[PDB]
This record gives C-alpha cells, structure tokens and sequence, in this order.
C-alpha cells in the first residue's frame, strides 16, 4: 500500500541509456530477437511532472 | 458467539383435562437409546411387555404392575473389563414364542419368551433399522443398504434378498414392510413402492410417488385391496393394490407413521400439523397446527383419541371428530422420540432414558 | 458511510472537478460511482470512466482501474482518447511493479503496453515519456537476469550461467547489466576448461570496455 | 495458552 | 406483411443498431406472425427485456417492451458464518452481478442456489428470501435476508462386515470424529466429503498393512435425521483372509539396470503382504531411474493372488521414459520476496537433466518456510524442443509479522507469562528478527534477535542475540542471591548430515550479583577471584565481564515431534572463558533422550533419558555459583522439591537486614548464633548425573477412539549432584558434599496430553531413597504455552 | 553438507559410440538429444557437457564438441573423459 503510494504521485526516475555492444573482428554477437526493442518516436513532449495526464473533455 | 434457529419452537399449548390422566405404572431401563434416531420400542403379547436397551439389554415385564420376569443382555465381553455394546436399532416384535429384535451390527437376534435364551441368531447385510416383520413362517427385514432380506423363524436361514436402489443421501430410517394377500409391500430412499412375492422375491410392481431433495416412504398401509404411502417432502399416495395405479394424491409428506380407521386418515405432517383426511379423495376434515416443530411422534388411537407425544416429555390426548385436545401430561423430562402402543386395553410408551410408562385415566 | 443525495447530474459532475482539482480522490470516486451506477447511459459516462481510471490510478486502487480499462477498450476500441488508455494501462503496470531480483512480468506487461502506444501512435503527447520508462523496464528485466546469473555463479552452476547470459545478449543487448555480465560468462566457460570460448568472450569485452 | 495475531 | 420502417417503443440502454441487428426481420422485408414471433422470442433472448410485444400499427411495426430494471446494488443481512465477499464471488459467478438486470422470474431459483451452498457448507435448515426494491430511472436493488439455522453434526460412525478390528480402533485414526470431549483437542464433529474420502483412503491401507490384499469397501451410506441436526455414516466391507508375499517378478526396459534392482526386490519368502512396503519398491526403484537420467520412470505393481495356499506375487511393470532437460526455472507471485530467497531452496538445477522427486522435494522445501500460503508447480514444455522444459512455481505469499502473548502455570515455575513480536522476511529477504520476553517466579528474561539463515550457500547460519536477565533466588528454592546480567551473543550453525548439526559461537556477559547470603560455597569462590568480603552482613556486590567461547553439538532422529514411538536425540553443549575475562572456566552438559519400541503398532514403549554435567575452573580459580548445575523437578527427577537436589549451605553468624520476630531466619547473632549452621535450602554442585528410565503404555480406561491422544507412563528416576571442590577435611562436622554416591531414586506414574488451556503433564512420584534435607513434592503438572 | 550439482547432458558412453563422422544434426539429437549449450558466436558447434558434483566428494566432467559444417553435417569430434 505505502509503497504504491509513491510511484502513482510523481515520481519518475531517468536511467543509463543504451549503448550498443560491437563486434571484434573474426566473430559476430548472437541474433537480437527484437522482441525487447525501442524504436525512435521523434519529437519533444513533456516529461516528469511537465506532461498533464489529466482526463480531457471527451 | 449465539445460536439460532431458522424456524421458531411453539410454545407448550394451554388445555382444561376434560378427564385428568395418569401413570399406572413406570419401570426403567438401562439408558436407553439416548440421543439417537431409533426405531426400538417397547411391544406387548399375552399381558406380558419386552422391552430393550442400546447396548444390548433386554426386560420382561407384567403388563400388570411391572415386574421383571426376566432380563439378558447381548454385548458380549471379553472378561471383565471389555464390553462392546449390541446396538440394537429394531423394534422388538414378538410372535410365536419368539422375540425379534436388529442391530447396528448386521445382526438379528430371536430369542424365547419364557428364559430369553436365543433360540437364533444371524448375520445380514447392513445396518437392520427396521420393524423385523413376521409372516408366512418368515421375517422381512430391511436393511440401510437398500437390501430386503427373509429370514426364517425357527432356524433363521436367510431364504432370499431383494436389492433397492440408494441414494447417496437419504434420511436415518427404512420402512417396515406390510404383508398381504400373500405379497409384501415396501418402499424405499429412492421415493418408490414396491411390492414382492414372499415365496422367492419376485418384484410384482414398483411405483414412484414423490414430488437435493429426498423423499422415503416409512411403512405404508393396505385396505380392501388399495395401498396407502406416504413420503417426505412429496405426496401422500393411494395406489391399486395389483397394478399401481396412483387413484389419488395430495401433496404433504410425512416419515413418522399414520393410522387409517373408518374412513379416516390420521396422520402427522414432518412440521407436526395432525390431520385428519378422508380415504376416498384425500379431503381434509381439519387440522390442528398449535404443535408446530415440537417434534412429535407417531399417533395411537387410544379410546377413540389420538395420542401423541413429544422432544419435551409432554404427551397429548386429541380429539379425533374436531381436532381439540382434550388432555394434556406431563411423563418424562428426557422426552419422547418413538411410537407408543395400544393394545389389549394398555398404553404402553418408552423414553429415551427407557423408563417404560403405563398410561391409563381416572 | 460517504452517502450522496440524488442531486441532477450537472451538480454531481461540477463537484466532482471541484475536488479532484483540489487533490481529493477518495471523495470524487464515490460521486464518479454513483454518477455511473444512477447513470448508465447518460451522455457523458465516458468521460467519466476516464476520470474513474485517473482516480484509481492516483488512488492507489490498481486492480479497479485495470478492469476499467479493460472495459473501455472492450466497448470502445476506436475511441478518439485511446492513447490515453494505453498509457494509463502501461502506468498501472509500473506502479504495480513497484526491487530488480523480484517478478517482473508487470515489467513486460508494461513493455508490452507502451510498446503498442509507440508504434501505433507516436505524434501523442504520451509517447516520450512512454520511450523514457521502456529504457528503465528493459534495465530492471536485465538486472533482473543479472541476480539469476549471479546466484547460479554462486552455487557452482556453470552452464545456467552461459545460457542466461547468452538469453540476454540476445534480448538485452544494450544495456549495462550485460556489460557486467560477460565476466560472469568467461569464469564459467573456463571452470569447465572450454577456454575457446573464454578466449572469445575476452575478445568482446576488450572492444567494449 | 498462547495467542499469535498475524499483523 | 411488407415493413418500410422499424420503430421501436422502450430502448433504454441496448442501442436501436444492436436491436435492429438482433433482429431477422429488417425494413424492406415481408413479414408474417412467425417472424415476429421469432423477433419476440429473440428480444426475450437477449437477458434485457422483461415484457415485449411486437404489434402493427397503421403502417408501422411497433415495438414495446419492458427492460428488465437494471440492478444497482445487492445487500445482504445475515451471513454471519459466510464472508459477504465470498458470497457475492458465488453469486457473480451464478451469473447475477452488478450493472446486469433483474429476471423477475428467477427469484426462487436464486434462493434455492443460495441454499444448497448452505447445504453444501453443512446448513440445511437455511431459509433464503430475496426482497426487491424498485428505484427510478428503471432501477432495482436486491436484498437477501438469510436465516442460517443450526448446523449438523456427527453422531454416528459405524463399520459393518469387520470382525478382527474394532470399530473404535479403525475410527480411532480417521481426520472426522463422532465424540470430542472437552479436555482434549481432537478435531471437530463436521461432515465433508474430501474428508470421508481421506478416511476411506485411512482404512484400506490400514487393512493393506495386514496382509488383507482382498479388502474391499462395499459401499458408504450417509444419512440425516428427521429434524436435520444429525448425520449418521455407515461403511460396508468384505474383509477377506490374510495372504503372504511368495516373491517378486520384474519385468519391462529396465535399461540394462536389472542388477541393481534385484536388490532393491529382496525379501523373506513367506512374508505378510503390506502395501507401504510395496509403494517404498517403487519409489526406490525410482529414485534410481531418475538418478540415472530418466524422469519420468512409470512403475505399476499388479498382484497375483492365489486363493488355495493364500500366496501373493507381485508383478512389477517398468517403464522408464526419455530424458527431459530443464532450460529455465521461473517464479511468479514473488512480490516481496526475491528471488535467491525461492531458488535456494530448489534441489532440481537449471541446466540439467530433470527428475520430479527433486521438483517435489522444491516444493516441499518451499512449504516449509511459512512464507507462502500455496505453492503450485508447472512442468511446461518449450515451442520447438521434445527434449525441454521450463519449470514454474506459483506462489502466494502470506503476512509474516507476529505478535505474541502467552500464559502458563505450574509448579516449578509458578505463572509464566511470554510475549513477542517477530518477524521472519524482512523485506523479503529471509533474516528473521525478533524481540521476544519472558517472566516468571523467579526470572525475567527479554531477548532481542537476528538471524541469516544462509550466511553461505550451503545452508550455513549466522545469528546474533542481545540478551537481558534478572534472576532472584529466594524464589526458585535456593540460597539467597540477585544476579542481573545482560550481553550479546553470536553464532554459526553447520548442517552435516540432514539429523546432525554443529554450532559455534562467541558471547560477552556482565553479571552483577547482589543481596547475597553469607555462606560457605560463596567465599570459596569469592575468595579466588580476590574479594575479602564480611560474613556479619549481606550488602555484598560482585560484578564480572566475561568473553565465551561456546561450542554444540545437536542430532534428532526422532519419526515425530509430538508423541514420538522410536528414535533418539542428543544435545551436547560447551563453553569456555578465553583469556582477558575475569573469570577462567569450563562447562559441558549432555542431554540424551531414546525411544524404543516393543510392538509393530507403537503403543508399548521404552524411553530412557540421561542428562551429564560437568564444569570447573582453570587458574587455580573455581566455577562461578550462578552457573552451577540443579537437579529434582518435572524435568530430571519427579517426587522431588525443584531445584533441591544436592548440596545444602553453610552459614555463618551473620546479623541480618532488618530483624522482626514471626519469620524464620537462618543463623543470625539475633538469635543465638555462634558457630556455622547447617541448613535445606540447595546452592547446586559443579557435577551432575540424571538418569530416567520410562515405560510408555496405553491408557486403560479411556476410549480406545481417542485414546491415542493420551500418554500414560510408569517412570523411575534417579539423580546425583555433587561439589568437587568441597575439603571434607576443614568442615568435619558437616557432611561431605563431594561424595556422588548419594545416588537420590524416585518412582511413578506420569500422564500426558494436550488441551485448549494447552499442554498438560501430570506425574505422581513416591522418593523412596532420599537423605537429609531433600525437600519432596510428590504432585507436579505444568499447564504449558 | 551440499546437494548433488548436476549440469549438461547424461551421455551413456553407448550414444557416444552411435556417432560417426558425417551424421546430420537430426541423427544426433535423436541419438544423444538437444544440447544446453552451443556457439552463439557465428560457427554452428555443440557441446555436450556432462558434469556432476556429489556431497564432497568430486568433480567429474566429460566434455564432447562436435563441429559441424555450414549445411548440418557433422566434421569433427572431440571428447574429454577427465578433466585435467
């Protein structure tokens, strides 16, 4: 209970981006899957706190 | 923490005793059957009375004043300190020098009238919960499994058995067959009568007469050739004694017994409304529910005066051409829970605590 | 007991936005209920399963808001104000996340929900914020896998160890956990004398780091 | 006796 | 009749499209009365609709129709044994809920739903009535007002066809129960049939563990009373004759194992059949497959009997499947509690061959730490792979935090009161910690405590305890002195064997003892350690700080807890002071306890228990007096005064603290004393010897139906208590508390049960051999918590 | 003190022997079955392992690699009873 208390407030938490891994030379890595994957959606909304998440009139 | 019930207990009625009743007389046995649902009652042959126990104990005594002529015991031990009880569940039946009497056990003793020596004793199927009926040299019993058995009188060889359909659950009680005109009639858990030839056991004709809910038919009755049955939380039934052909019904349902005289059908519903019907239709003549949920018993037309008694003690005389009750007793604090019996001008009841009481009015 | 009179719904409504604007929700809720139940086809009870999905969500009441929304995208799936749906739905996944060695399917339903968002709508205003929380879900599963590996290097398992490791350089690539994790695969490729294949987790870690 | 009460 | 529009008369809430598509008749059609009778049995159909009529207008197809109000709430009144929320889940999954119609016809048959779930929760004299508020805008609530009744019980449960056993004997280890007394905790006298089955499953194999293979169960009969406040049972059976065990004959694709089998199927040829013994083949046999590879090794056992000389052989049946691997182990419902808290318990890898005696060993294992209320396992396969499987355990956790109170009585320790609050998973991550307080006649106790049950990965503990301890000894039946002590404690606990377990710890102790008698014991102690106090006066204070080393040694063997038939236990405990502590000394005591049966049914049996102590000092210094050893009590030796056994106190001439005639004072100048003085009261000895030997028998009187709940036993207990340090040579007068020969003896008779006050153990004991100054008490009990 | 640690596949050294030079991927997993591990970096190369480690009382590992070709067709073989 307390502990959902938080998160449904405000809080918002920014992480390590994502860096590709390289492969050396005489190898390659394994196969992705791209089941687990983030395209690029352009543009700049609001984040943390500046996004209003507040329910229009429709 | 409370306890309560759905459905509230009368109160004990008001009465003026028209005639004051009495106790001519009033032996004990040993604990009687106590708490339990059983069909063990006293019986009465030759102004001599035997009655019975739970554990295995068995008294004579005179119709009269109540001496013990004799008494035995059936538990058996083994020496002087064990003791397994006989649990006895059938009500005593006398008949020819012999007494009948069923167990828990699977096993049905007969014994003499005169030492109370067991002339016999054999094993049947299941629990034997039932009148032990006596007819053609034979004895019907019916057991909890759904079996009819007939054994004999003088050796107790068991001749044939008749296997009835049983629920998975029913109630703590099976029907004492009624024999006539050489065929036995029957009925069962199931909600059906049946009837059997007595020679080998040939089923004649089975007949449902009901309405998880149960239905058990408990000792119907024959009169000039037409059968009368009665089940619980179902239909009260005439039948044709050769075909089964349901002539008329009325929906009230029963388990404990009925009487039929003249043209008169008294009976006592499972929520303790005594009725009185006629025998042609079914029509109802009137009613008396000033006893609802006071778990009565099985009425005895004593003197022209139904009789009945009850959980509290508290034994009725009511009339029969109206419905009013006419006295009003009080006998025994244990309470009553089996059926008395009138005959040869005695008034013989048992409690559960088996003290055995003599009723007559002054 | 929170008793309402039966006032006509304008009123109901306009206290409603005059309590939640305040920052009540356990009093709005029960208003949003009665409007609802009084109300099952006015003519705006859509509106108000919106604002009953924002109030348990901000309530604290998870699994409602979950069925809600559930229910609304059943009745209405081409809802002009989807999005916001799905967003709210991806939400609720994460509070309900609420702590990497423990279950994170609430993470991948999540991953799951606000990849729906992304790809089906990313001109949204719920979008960035969707990519900035599918960053942190994709760690918390590779941390996650990262503890696995961790207790099985433990114990004295070795061929866990390269098999769960190996499932993350093929779903969780490009993160930091994997990069802490090779390590885990070289020990365990060398304890069972397979040093082939030490030699080329050496080679990946050296271009790397 | 001895009571225990979950808290 | 041709329809050029459709207008309807009634749309609430479905809309006029989903009408209009329900419907086979549209506009542009030809109509005639079957359609629409069709369209009006369709409307009725659709679960909204409580009246509707399909009649023709001039020119239009008028539809009117009653919506069925819709249900705005369902109220209850009178669920006193049944949880509202479990009755609303029933009646949701009836059908009937919230935002949904009311069918006006199906009122009854709610009610009778909702009765035959009392029916089945053991009510059947419940009474059911559905009251029906309307409410505008077409809405409705439903109120339920319920009439419970009076529950049924048990009065009955009888065996028909048995003639060897007795029908208590048989009910005797059945889960119902038809007689529940008062002063025992048995069970409760109510009807369920997975208990029936449980029982009937109880009596076949307690007639297959005889050597009755034929046995039968012919049939079961449950009846109720007129009134419905009692059941009855009765169970038919065909118990046949007993047969032997001839031999064994395997087989099937042993897969080249049939060497290492044939000794698992060894025998004595003309031996009596029993099913447990047979079921223990096969898990063995088992065992083996799946320790070579195999996890899924089928073995079926079919017995061929032969009726003429009675003879069984058994046939078993092997199959021993493929090899399946595990590739992931998952776990789902862990909220709280992480991962290595649930993968630490598992005895099946990830990452190798599979075997499901080691997933049910998991499972188990994960049952057993109190953490999660269900545990259910999923074996599932792998998209693409007949060799692989993922393995999932679903679990349901539970509240873990306690608090605590208890009470108890009893003779050595008069009223004892306990109370604590513990905590198993903090934060879920398996350290257990706790506070926990006890106080009794004589003692206070308050400990605080910690504990990682995984300090390393094989299982190795590491604890930790701080500890607070006032003792008066006035009041445990000793010479007069106050000890309150408090320290810390820390601990290593090393599983070897699954039975033995070792333990290594170090510990720090402050005592502080005051009110302290004069006495002769005392000073000899006192006097080592430097002191020079005065024997005219008994404001005397000692304190101490202490470093131990304390070491142990545990093994349990014992086939159960409570009421054990066969098996022994042994606890070994140690302890030494190292250097820089002010005392320098050394103690051990070994505890021993052993079972023994004498019959196959376990009711006759041999107990014998022996309790050894020694302890002494090192630099020339003695054993402190507040770690001494105390025998005679409900623990050591019965018929004896607790705490008595042993040396008595010299004591000197000494006035005392505040004088006033009526009370009994030992050896004040106030009195007429000039030299030492005898007296009873016990200080303890630096040695001990206990030894009891038990006769555990079958109580006679009670029921055989429940009296396997009683323990009835015949005991003769002997016990020796002894100072080495004592110079008989100084003090001539006096006897020689040094002498172990004083061997003290008592014999009688002990009873043993438990009740909801809690446990009860009652004992009458007779000393015959007892010497000068040990006090007796012949009765004991304790009414434990 | 510790359970049994078992890893890898349970070769019955009569599979082992089942295997020669110029067999498919579907023979040997039908013969030995469907290995834990494999080479994920580029080359097809399975490795059967088969390691188990009782209460105290050793290690022992046997090691087989099996190299195959770019069309599923076995090339070498290499098995380590003991590891060193």
């Amino acid at each position: 209970r307390y502990k959902r208390q938080v998160s449904g407030d405000e809080a918002y938490l920014e992480a390590a981006p994502l860096a590709e891994l390289h492969a050396p030379a005489g190898m390659i890595l394994p196969v992705t899957s791209g089941d687990y994957a983030i395209p690029v959606t352009n543009g700049s909304g609001a984040v943390g706190k500046a996004l209003d998440i507040r329910p229009p009139a429709q | 923490n409370s306890e309560e019930d759905v459905v509230k207990m009368s109160p004990l009625p008001t009465v003026e005793n028209q005639f004051t009743p009495t106790t001519a007389w009033s032996t004990s046995v040993g604990s009687g059957i106590g708490n339990f649902y059983s069909n063990l009652h006293p019986a009465l042959a030759d102004n001599v009375v035997y009655a019975a126990d739970r554990a295995g104990l068995v008294k004579a005594l005179n119709a009269d004043d109540g001496k013990e002529i004799w008494s035995v015991s059936l538990a058996e031990k083994d020496g002087w300190f064990s003791k397994e009880p006989a649990l006895l569940s059938g009500g005593v039946t006398v008949s020819g020098g012999h007494v009948y009497i069923g167990s828990e056990k699977a096993q049905v003793y007969a014994l003499n009238t005169s030492d109370g020596t067991v002339a016999w004793q054999t094993k049947v199927a299941g629990e034997a919960l039932s009148r032990p009926v006596v007819s053609d040299g034979l004895v019907l019993i019916h057991t909890s499994n759904g079996q009819l058995q007939a054994l004999n009188e003088a050796d107790g060889a068991v001749k044939w058995t008749v296997n009835l359909d049983m629920p998975s659950l029913s109630l703590r009680g099976e029907s004492a067959p009624t024999t006539a005109f050489g065929a036995a009639v029957v009925g069962g858990d199931n909600g059906r009568v049946s009837a059997v030839l007595m020679e080998q056991g040939q089923m004649i004709w089975q007949q449902r007469i009901s309405q998880r809910l149960s239905d058990v038919d408990t000792t119907p009755v024959v009169v000039n050739g037409v059968v009368f049955a009665l089940a619980y939380n179902g239909n009260l039934t005439a039948l044709d004694l050769r075909s089964g052909q349901i002539m008329w019904k009325r929906e009230l349902g029963s388990v404990n017994d009925f009487i039929v005289d003249g043209n008169r059908i008294y009976l006592v519903d499972q929520n303790d409304r005594v009725m009185a019907l006629t025998i042609d239709g079914g029509v109802t003549l009137w009613t008396q529910s000033d006893l609802l949920h006071r778990l009565l018993t099985s009425p005895v037309l004593y003197n022209g005066n139904l009789v009945v008694g009850d959980s509290e003690g508290y034994l009725h005389w009511i009339n029969v051409e109206d419905g009013r009750f006419v006295a009003q007793q009080k006998v025994d604090s244990s309470g009553f829970q089996t059926e008395p019996v009138a005959a040869d001008g005695k008034l013989l009841i048992q409690a559960k605590d088996g003290t055995v009481y003599s009723i007559t009015r002054w | 007991k929170e008793e309402v009179p039966d006032n006509p719904p304008n009123e109901i409504y306009a206290t409603a936005q005059q309590k939640l604007q305040d920052g009540n929700w356990r009093q709005a809720i029960t208003q949003l209920e009665a409007l609802d139940n009084r109300y099952p086809f006015g003519p705006y009870s859509q509106q108000v399963q919106l604002d009953l999905i924002y109030a348990y969500y901000k309530n604290a009441d998870l699994p409602l808001a979950q069925a809600a929304i559930d229910r609304f995208i059943r009745l209405n799936p081409t809802h002009p104000n989807i999005d916001y749906v799905m967003y709210m739905r991806g939400l609720t996944n994460m509070a309900l996340d609420d702590r990497s060695d423990r279950d994170p399917q609430h993470a991948r339903a999540a991953f799951s929900d606000f990849s729906k968002l992304v790809r089906g709508y990313p001109n949204s205003q719920y979008t960035t914020d969707a990519t900035k929380r599918l960053v942190f879900l994709k760690d918390r599963l590779a941390k996650y896998e990262y503890s696995v590996a961790e207790y099985y290097t433990e114990r004295g398992a070795w061929v866990a160890v390269v098999n769960r490791v190996e499932g993350m350089l093929r779903d969780y690539p490009d993160t930091q956990a994997t990069r802490d994790a090779l390590p885990l695969m070289e020990n365990a490729y060398r304890q069972m004398q397979m040093n082939a294949q030490a030699e080329k987790v050496a080679k990946i870690i050296a271009a790397n780091s | 006796w001895n009571w225990s009460k979950s808290f | 009749f041709v329809v050029k529009d459709i207008h309807f008369e009634g749309l609430q809430r479905v809309a006029v499209g989903a009408a209009l598509l329900s419907m086979p008749v549209r506009t542009g059609d030809t109509v005639n009365d079957e359609d629409i009778s069709n369209t009006i049995r369709a409307l009725f159909a659709t679960g909204n609709f409580e009246d509707v009529r399909v009649l023709r207008d001039g020119d239009t197809l008028l539809v009117q129709v009653k919506e069925r109000p819709t249900i705005a709430s369902i109220t209850f009144s009178g669920n006193k044994s049944v949880k509202d929320d479990m009755l609303k889940q029933n009646l949701e999954a009836s059908g009937v809920r919230v935002g949904e119609s009311l069918d006006r016809t199906t009122i009854a048959d709610i009610e009778k739903g909702l009765e035959d779930f009392y029916y089945s929760v053991g009510k059947y004299s419940a009474s059911v009535k559905a009251v029906v508020t309307p409410l505008p805008r077409n809405r409705v609530d439903l109120k339920l007002v319920f009439q419970e009744g009076v529950s049924a019980e048990i009065q009955q449960i009888n065996i028909v066809g048995n003639h060897a056993f007795t029908t208590d004997e048989l009910i005797s280890h059945f889960q119902l129960r038809d007689e529940v007394p008062w002063w025992n905790v048995v069970g409760d006298r109510k009807y369920q049939k997975q208990k029936l089955a449980g029982d009937l499953e109880t009596l076949r194999s307690y007639y297959l563990d005889r050597g009755y293979a034929r046995f039968n169960i012919d049939s079961t009969q449950v009846s109720l009373t007129p009134d419905k406040k009692g059941i009855y049972v009765t169970v038919n059976i065909t118990e046949g004759d007993q047969y032997k065990l001839s031999g064994v004959e395997v087989s099937g694709n042993l897969a080249g194992h049939s060497a290492e089998i044939e000794q698992l199927t060894k025998i004595e040829p003309g031996e009596l059949y029993n099913g447990t013994k047979v079921t223990k083949m096969e898990d063995d046999i088992k065992k083996l497959l799946g320790r070579y590879g195999y996890a899924y090794p089928r073995v079926q056992s079919m017995p061929e009997i032969n009726d003429a000389d009675k003879t069984v052989k058994l046939r078993v049946n092997v199959d021993a499947g493929n090899r399946f691997y595990v590739r992931k182990i998952r776990f789902e419902g862990n909220d709280t509690s992480k991962d290595a808290v649930l993968r630490r318990e598992m005895r099946q890898m990830e990452g190798a061959w599979l075997g499901s005696d080691l997933v049910d060993q998991g499972k188990e294992r994960l049952n057993r730490l109190g953490f999660f209320e269900t545990v259910d396992t999923d074996t599932q396969r792998v998209p693409g792979s007949p060799d692989q499987v993922d393995v999932v355990y679903k679990v349901k956790e539970r509240n873990t935090g306690s608090f605590n109170f208890g009470i108890g009585y009893g003779t050595e320790s008069g009223v004892s009161f306990q109370a604590g609050v513990q905590q198993d998973n903090w934060l879920g991550t398996g350290y257990a910690v706790g506070i926990n307080g006890t106080k009794n006649d004589y003692q206070t106790y308050a400990e605080l405590s910690v504990t990682n049950p995984y300090f390393t990965v094989d299982g190795v503990s590491l604890g930790g305890r701080l500890f607070y301890n006032d003792f008066q000894a006035d009041d445990a039946d000793l010479s007069d002195y106050t000890n309150k002590s408090y320290g810390t404690d820390v601990t290593l606990g090393f599983p070897i064997n699954e039975y033995n377990s070792l333990r290594a710890g170090l510990g720090y102790v402050h005592n502080s003892l005051s009110n302290m008698q004069p006495q002769v014991a005392m000073w000899r102690y006192l006097y080592s350690m430097g002191e020079h106090p005065s024997t005219s006066d008994q404001d005397n204070s000692f304190k101490t700080d202490d470093f131990t080393f304390n070491y142990g040694w545990t093994y349990n063997k014992l086939d159960r807890g409570y009421f054990p038939t066969d098996g022994s236990r042994v606890n070994l405990t140690g302890k030494v002071t190292i250097p820089g502590s002010d005392n320098e000394y050394y103690k051990v005591t070994l505890d021993t306890a052993t079972y023994v049966p004498i019959d196959d049914d376990h009711k006759w049996v041999v107990l014998g228990r022996t309790r050894w102590g020694y302890g002494d000092g090192l630099g020339g210094k003695e054993m402190p007096f507040y770690e001494n050893f105390y025998a005679g009590g409900s623990s050591t030796v019965r018929g004896f005064q607790s705490n008595t056994i042993g040396p008595k106190a010299v004591y000197f001439p000494h006035q005392a603290s505040n004088y006033d005639p009526d009370y009994d004072y030992e050896c004040a100048t106030q009195d007429g004393a000039k030299d030492l003085c005898k007296s009873d009261d016990a200080v303890g000895g630096n040695a001990m010897a206990v030894a009891s030997l038990e006769f555990i028998t079958p109580t006679p009187f009670i029921s055989d139906k429940y009296a396997n709940s009683v323990r009835t036993s015949f005991f003769w207990d002997m016990g020796t208590v002894w100072d080495t340090n004592w110079d008989s040579s100084q003090y001539s007068g006096y006897p020689d508390y040094s002498d172990p020969s004083n061997i003290r003896m008592s014999a009688g008779i002990a009873l043993q049960w438990m009740s909801p006050l809690g446990p009860l153990v009652f004992s009458y004991a007779q000393p015959f051999k007892k010497y000068d100054g040990d006090k007796a008490e012949q009765f004991q009990f304790n009414i434990g918590k | 003190y510790r359970p049994d640690i078992n890893q890898g596949n349970y070769l019955t050294a009569n599979d082992v022997s089942k295997i020669r030079v110029g067999m498919t991927q579907q023979q040997v997993a039908y013969a030995l079955g469907t290995p834990l591990m494999s080479d994920p970096f580029g080359t097809n190369t399975w490795f059967y392992v088969f390691r188990q480690q009782p209460g105290h009382e050793g290690v022992t590992q046997q090691t087989l690699t099996l190299t195959f070709n770019s069309s599923g067709v076995l090339t070498n073989i290499d098995n380590k009873p003991a590891l060193s």
